[PDB]
């Protein structure tokens, strides 16, 4: 149930008091680190080339949020509402109105990348799979007025990316 | 004049870079900035200075090989280095080495 | 037979005490 | 003219030496740092970049506000940006930092570390991974090689 | 003609400490795993290009306000003996010989402490002056040893004359004779260069950047490259001391080719040790000099002197 | 059919656990008598 660590006792035999004196004297443990060193200088690096070469993600990456759409172009998110509820940062503001079609759809959708937290709630909770955060990550910008999305941003994100956002989700939809 | 030329050489270079890295890039523009207890342990500052002076009585040893009086020249130099020991020995001993 | 303690007392804790005067000594 | 060639090749150098050599300080307060030095970990060692984390503002070029900005460490946060040497960048790490994030309404957390320093390349993510934040890095070396400096002064 | 050869001893040296910064970030990141800094340049050979010119077009704060001339001085004096210390040795033939350029060399080491005391007490802050304290106690203390072994090993010389080191070890290396104190000499020269394990000064980890807090810029630079040249300087002799080269007098190229491979192997054992170890404590530092090494020191010195009249093997004095 | 991400049928290999750090090098007497010996012909 328990091990001692220490807890023991050199020998006192003049062998190993020889050992032991030449290891302070003539410096053996650190040689010994020394060697290993060296070995780890031998050995092949483990730096990527960044960013010629890019490190592995899965499909269920959580990056910037993507709006989707149907495959007859209608965008999927129906206004419920139920991603501002669930959203821990409340970074999702959302206002909704009946189209000139009469459907309910979103008349503003912002998310605020400067306060969500990229839980990977909404994506989990939208019913129709609206909100999808992308694989993108690198989405870096100078100022902060950038981060702070829209709905047109949101859907120039998920046009952009949706031929990898659908192949993500087949990959692991069936996992939900 | 071999050596007083490398001592002058080098001391200007040294110097020219400072100056071309003191000056030179305070030229360029920018804008407003803003911007002891005592040591009773220099006790071990005050034991190298005897033992410098040891060092220095040492210096002489090389050649002091050459005499014909190798005896007399063997004894004197363990001497003086068993009289460094013993004194290193007596500061150790003493508690005189508190270093830090 | 004491000393032999002490000398093995000083190459456990104090081995290039017992060094230094080995070779000062030779 | 001549002398704008001269000009621009010389901000040319200057930019690229300053681009090639930044030295972030060793500045993280909370869970960013982690991935910062992940970033700093081989898999995307910054060090090939020339990027190279050392601990004196005054020897360091960026400042990377990797963490929750609190009350009460923002004016150290001030002191520490002021002593350091310009040209001088700022990195937001995490949306802590960039505009609050988890913490955006507590009394305690300063929404955004804007408010308290200029910032210049804000990273997303919390954590943002660390290739979020070497693409951030790239972005400010970039962003340096697009400087004009002498160009400017030139055309005074 | 003689400039010429000041130039050709000063010039070089300073490309060698530029593209040493470069080998020791490369060697350091490949003992960690990484790679070393690759894109400023073919292999990051432009990376020390990069580095200077945004060290010097960087601002020059100085908040010292205390003895503006020590704050100037102190970087000057560093360098410039940086420099001279590189002038006695003879790779193999000394740009300027002296019957006594150990000595000199040792009084150099001694005299570029000050670089580092005047530079903290000048800036006048906190790390500073109490970093450059901890320096001065550094330096000092393992200046005795440093001057003991090399006493002890240059009985078998026979004089103080560096060029003499090459034909006593014609025949075999000094470090068969007296490797216990190559070791101690070895630990003297990380400790006097004030490098890891011992890197107590800068002492990044512990004083923010030490006795170069706040120095930036420039000057700096000029530390920096007074401390990589110290560096060379002191694997180099450490190489002629102990490592000695078959010399050619026909042919200098073979013995200065292999006398420069020793020295490269010296450093990067100096890089490779600041990879491997941690930092001794600054009071474990001293009790490993004064109290540790310092004995062994003395009897090897008697010893070093006894071992030539009991075997008859006094070195010529000429 | 069930397929969840399962250990492999009759699970996998047994895996190290415990220091391992090897015992390596001479006798101290063995190094000192090199040493020594390097030194006596070093002298002569
Ligand atoms: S991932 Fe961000 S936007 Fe989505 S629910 Fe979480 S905090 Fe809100
Ligand atoms: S953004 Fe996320 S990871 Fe970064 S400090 Fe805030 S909570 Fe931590």
């Amino acid at each position: 149930t328990y091990k001692f660590v220490n807890m023991r006792e050199p020998s006192m035999d003049m062998k190993s008091v020889t050992d032991r004196a030449a290891q302070t004297l003539l410096w053996t443990e650190l040689v010994r680190g020394l060697g290993m060193t060296l070995s780890y200088l031998f050995r092949e690096p483990a730096t990527i080339n960044y960013p010629f070469e890019k490190g592995p993600l899965s499909p269920r990456f959580r990056g910037e949020h993507a709006l989707r759409r149907y495959p007859s172009g209608e965008e999927r998110c129906i206004a419920c509402k139920l991603c501002e509820a669930v959203c821990p940062a409340q970074a999702i503001t959302i206002e909704a109105e009946p189209r000139a079609d009469g459907s309910r759809r979103t008349t503003r959708y912002d998310i605020d990348m400067t306060k969500c937290i990229y839980c990977g709630f909404c994506q989990e909770a939208c019913p129709v799979d609206a909100i999808v955060e992308g694989p993108n990550f690198e989405f870096s910008t100078e100022t902060h007025e950038e981060l702070l999305y829209n709905k047109e941003k949101l859907l120039n994100n998920g046009d952009k990316w949706e031929a990898e956002i659908a192949a993500n989700i087949q990959a692991d939809y069936l996992y939900r | 004049m071999n050596i007083m030329l490398t001592l002058l050489t080098n001391v200007t270079l040294a110097s020219l870079l400072v100056l071309i890295a003191f000056w030179l890039p305070q030229l360029n523009a920018y804008s407003e900035k803003t911007s002891p207890f005592s040591m009773k342990f220099f006790l071990v500052a005050i034991t190298f200075l005897l033992f410098d002076l040891e060092i220095a009585l040492l210096l002489p040893l090389p050649w002091a090989s050459q005499t014909n009086n190798l005896k007399t020249m063997l004894t004197m130099a363990l001497f003086l280095l068993i009289l460094l020991a013993a004194s290193l020995a007596y500061e150790w001993t003493q508690k005189g080495l508190e270093w830090a | 037979g004491r000393i032999a303690s002490f000398l093995k007392n000083a190459w456990a804790k104090e081995p290039v005490l017992v060094a230094s005067f080995a070779i000062g000594g030779l | 003219s001549r002398g704008e060639y001269v000009v621009a090749k010389l901000d040319d150098l200057v930019n690229w030496a300053r681009r090639s050599s930044l030295w972030p300080m060793t500045f993280g307060l909370a869970c960013c740092a982690v991935e910062m030095m992940h970033m700093a970990a081989p898999r995307y060692d910054m060090d090939r970049f020339g990027v190279v984390f050392r601990a004196s503002p005054r020897q360091s070029d960026v400042m990377i506000v990797a963490g929750t900005l609190t009350n009460k460490m923002a004016p150290a946060l001030r002191k520490v940006y002021d002593q350091m040497p310009e040209p001088r960048y700022v990195v937001s790490m995490g949306s802590c930092a960039n505009g609050g994030g988890y913490y955006h309404y507590s009394y305690s957390v300063v929404r955004g570390c804007d408010r308290i320093v200029p910032v210049d390349i804000y990273v997303p993510g919390c954590p943002p991974t660390a290739e979020a934040l070497l693409y951030g890095i790239l972005q400010l070396q970039r962003k340096i090689k697009r400087e004009k400096r002498l160009r400017i002064w030139y055309r005074r | 003609m003689f400039m010429i050869n000041i130039l050709s001893l000063i010039i070089p040296i300073l490309l060698a400490v530029a593209f040493l910064t470069l080998v020791e970030r490369k060697v350091l990141g490949y003992m960690q795993l990484r790679k070393g800094p690759n894109v400023v340049g073919p292999y990051g050979l432009l990376q020390p290009i990069a580095d200077a010119l945004k060290l010097f077009t960087k601002e020059p704060l100085r908040p010292a306000t205390s003895s503006i001339s020590m704050f100037i001085i102190a970087p000057i004096l560093a360098l410039s003996l940086a420099l001279t210390m590189w002038v006695p040795l003879p790779m193999p033939y000394p740009l300027i010989n002296m019957n006594l350029g150990v000595l000199f060399m040792l009084a150099m080491s001694s005299l570029a402490v000050y670089s580092i005391l005047w530079s903290g007490w000048a800036s006048n802050s906190k790390y500073a002056l109490i970093g450059a304290l901890r320096a001065v106690a550094q330096t000092i203390s393992y200046e005795v040893t440093l001057a003991i072994i090399l006493l002890s090993v240059l009985l078998m010389n026979g004089s103080y004359t560096l060029s003499t080191l090459i034909t006593t070890q014609e025949h075999i290396w000094m470090i068969f004779t007296s490797w216990p104190l190559a070791m101690m000499w070895f630990i003297s020269t990380l400790a006097e260069t004030n490098r890891a394990p011992f890197d107590l000064t800068e002492g990044e980890s512990e004083l923010v950047s030490g006795f170069n807090v706040e120095y930036a810029a420039g000057p700096f630079a000029m530390f920096f490259m007074a401390e990589y040249a110290n560096i060379i300087m002191m694997n180099a002799f450490t190489a002629i001391l102990f490592l000695g080269a078959s010399h050619d007098p026909h042919t200098p190229e073979l013995y200065t080719i292999n006398f420069v491979l020793k020295t490269l192997a010296l450093t990067i054992t100096f890089l490779w040790i600041r990879a491997s170890y941690p930092r001794f404590r600054y009071d474990q530092l001293m009790h490993l000099l004064w109290k540790s090494f310092l004995p062994l020191t003395l009897a090897l010195c008697m010893w070093h002197i006894s071992l030539p009249i009991m075997t008859a093997s006094i070195p010529p004095q000429s | 059919k069930v397929k969840q991400d399962m250990p492999p049928p009759g699970g996998y290999g047994p895996i190290d656990y415990k220091r391992n750090l090897p015992r390596r090098g001479l006798s101290g007497y063995s190094m000192f008598a090199v040493g020594i010996g390097t030194l006596l012909f070093g002298y002569w």
